């Protein structure tokens, strides 16, 4: 039972629509929910789960879809990771906002 | 026409083994009736003891020669049996059938009674969890079982459970063998892949029925996933 | 001392078909007083043909004996699948009378690979002193396997009993538990344990092993 | 039955993506979809050197015109990242060669 690492991408600085990509890694068992948040708000749409895939450890990949205005406008995306019983919460904002 | 046997189905090894055959509809007056024993061991085919025929006209195997005794008793209408010299190899069990005529031979036959010949008394089963070591190869499904050992008589009936007290259909049962003046059996259970990795039960019960204890022990899952 | 040796010990027939079953008597019977018995594992035995030639009550006729002397063969028309039960033949004309080994009527059908799963023993079984080691197999076809013990590249003998469960109802194949029995003392000095199975549908051997101390 | 011009996006850690013990390290992500055919090759520069070590790329996956996606990883150091170092994602298609740079500079 290792705790699943948490990373969350962000669109480069200098411009990309796009994408956030939430990855977890060395994690066990194979099961695993992730899931994403917008200022403390639930999100009911617009984001998808790959299937899990075998690097024994696993790897998921998840996808968020996001516009500029919103990204422009300091909004704070935070990736969920449950795992075991327990709650990974990872902030990300623009650097250069 | 039938037959009902009975007798105790414990008995001490070198002792004094009595059986009854209980029958009724017919009487030993007319020629050609006679009653005779034949026994089993699991695994083995049948075996002849006796055969008395009418007029206290009584045959005997020579390969058992005074060993075994026929004595009868038209008031009760049941046939005694004297088994001497008890052994372990020689528990089986004992059937007796009757011959309606000079060719048709065993023509009605009982039901029988198991007789087991141990050293050892009827204690009470004994589970052991067993864990699925099994890894680089989930293959279809993941198997778990549960090992009753230590139990006599053999009468055994297995069920397999949830955590929710649900049901399951195993039907993998495997006989008794005689180790070391016991008989030790093991049961399985085939469950899907699926349900290990989902639902939060890590646990299963194992329940046996034995006259001797209603103890069920739980087997833990191993998990591989 | 009329000895009765029945052959073959087992034989795979298919539903519909005609089997014939033999019955060699080691020496000739007077009158031809042979009778044949059949035999269901749980239930008692049942006669179905008394002096080799004359059917008893509630036999369906679709039985048929032939044969003299110390040759006998037994013939079945329309084969069931209630009919897959052990069969002896037995003669009355010994006093005292002897019984033949009998034999064995299976459903015949295709080979299945066999699954091997191996269960090392419980950490509260190796508390009594005993450890217990099993090898399962599952879904194979025929019956007949070979099942070997191999620990340390030493191969045991002269400890390993094997039980073997009847013919499914509605599967048509086997299974088989191997049990392996040895001291406290004589476990904590050995590492690997695994079972070796052969099968007649598998190209080569499947080996299963496990390491002490990770389960 | 169709040509159709890759797409190359890039994705770098934000400022806070860096953990582990010291020095930290990070990952890259450069990802082509809606290209068609199916081949297609990806490589990563590193400041005009050709990256021959510490990349993974995953098989490509299926996501009307047939269409397909590739995605690719690359372990980048903390130190590197700091020195306004520039990386380039090098796609491949039909003989059509893609470029994007990123860099932390705003
Ligand atoms: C007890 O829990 C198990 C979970 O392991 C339940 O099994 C699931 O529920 C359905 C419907 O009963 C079963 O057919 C499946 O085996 C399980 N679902 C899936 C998606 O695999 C089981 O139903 C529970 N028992 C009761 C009485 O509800």
């Amino acid at each position: 039972e290792m705790n699943p690492n948490v990373n969350v991408f962000v669109p480069p600085r200098d411009g990309f629509k796009s994408k956030l990509i939430c990855e977890a890694t060395n994690f066990t068992p194979k099961p695993i929910t992730v899931s994403w948040l917008k200022d403390g708000k639930l999100v009911e749409s617009g984001f998808t789960t790959d299937p899990v895939t075998i690097e024994q450890t696993y790897k998921v990949i998840s996808t968020l879809t996001i516009s500029e205005i919103d990204w422009l406008n300091l909004n704070v995306y935070t990736c969920r990771v449950d795992h075991r019983g327990l709650t990974f919460l990872k902030n990300v904002s623009s650097t250069c906002a | 026409v039938t037959l009902k046997e009975s007798g105790p189905t414990l008995v001490k090894p070198t002792q004094t083994l009595t059986l009854t055959c209980t029958f009724s509809g017919f009487s030993l007056t007319t020629t050609g009736e006679g009653v005779g024993w034949i026994r089993q061991p699991p695994g083995k085919a049948l075996e002849f003891l006796a055969f008395i025929y009418w007029n206290d006209a009584k045959r005997y195997n020579p390969s058992l020669q005074s060993r075994l005794t026929i004595t009868k008793d038209a008031s009760k209408k049941q046939v005694v049996l004297t088994l001497t010299n008890l052994d372990p190899v020689d528990t089986a069990t004992y059937y007796c059938a009757r011959t309606s005529g000079w060719d048709i031979e065993f023509e009605y036959w009982g039901q029988g009674t198991l007789v087991t010949v141990s050293s050892g008394s009827a204690s009470a089963p004994t589970l052991f969890p067993l864990v699925s070591c099994e890894n680089s190869s989930p293959s279809s499904t993941v198997a778990v079982g549960c090992l009753a050992q230590d139990f006599l008589p053999d009468s055994i009936t297995f069920s397999w459970k949830y955590k929710n007290n649900s049901d399951i259909s195993s039907t993998r049962g495997f006989p008794s063998v005689l180790r070391g003046g016991k008989y030790a059996a093991t049961s399985q259970v085939l469950l899907p892949s699926k349900d290990v990795m989902q639902g939060t039960d890590e646990h299963v019960v194992c329940k046996v029925q034995h006259p001797n204890g209603n103890k069920e022990k739980d087997v833990p899952l191993p998990v591989v996933i | 001392e009329i000895v009765l040796t029945q052959s073959p010990g087992t034989l795979s027939l298919s539903p519909g078909e005609r089997a014939t079953l033999s019955c060699r008597a080691s020496e000739t019977v007077s009158n031809d007083k042979v009778a044949w018995y059949q035999q269901k594992p749980g239930q008692a035995p049942r006669l179905l043909i008394y002096g080799a030639s004359s059917r008893a009550t509630g036999i369906p006729d679709r039985f048929s004996g032939s044969g003299s002397g110390t040759d006998f063969t037994l013939s079945i028309s329309g084969l069931e699948p209630e009919d897959f039960v052990v069969y002896y033949c037995q003669q009355y004309a010994s006093s005292p009378r002897t019984f033949g080994q009998g034999t064995k009527v299976e459903i015949k059908r295709t080979v299945a690979a066999p699954s091997v799963f191996i269960f090392p023993p419980s950490d509260e079984q190796l508390k009594s002193g005993t450890a217990s080691v099993v090898c399962l197999l599952n879904n194979f076809y025929p019956r007949e396997a070979k099942v070997q013990w191999k620990v340390d590249n030493a191969l045991q003998s002269g400890n390993s009993q094997e039980s073997v469960t009847e013919q499914d109802s509605k599967d048509s194949t086997y299974s088989l538990s191997s049990t392996l029995t040895l001291s406290k003392a004589d476990y904590e000095k050995h590492k690997v344990y695994a079972c070796e199975v052969t099968h007649q549908g598998l190209s080569s051997p499947v080996t299963k092993s496990f390491n002490r101390g990770e389960c």
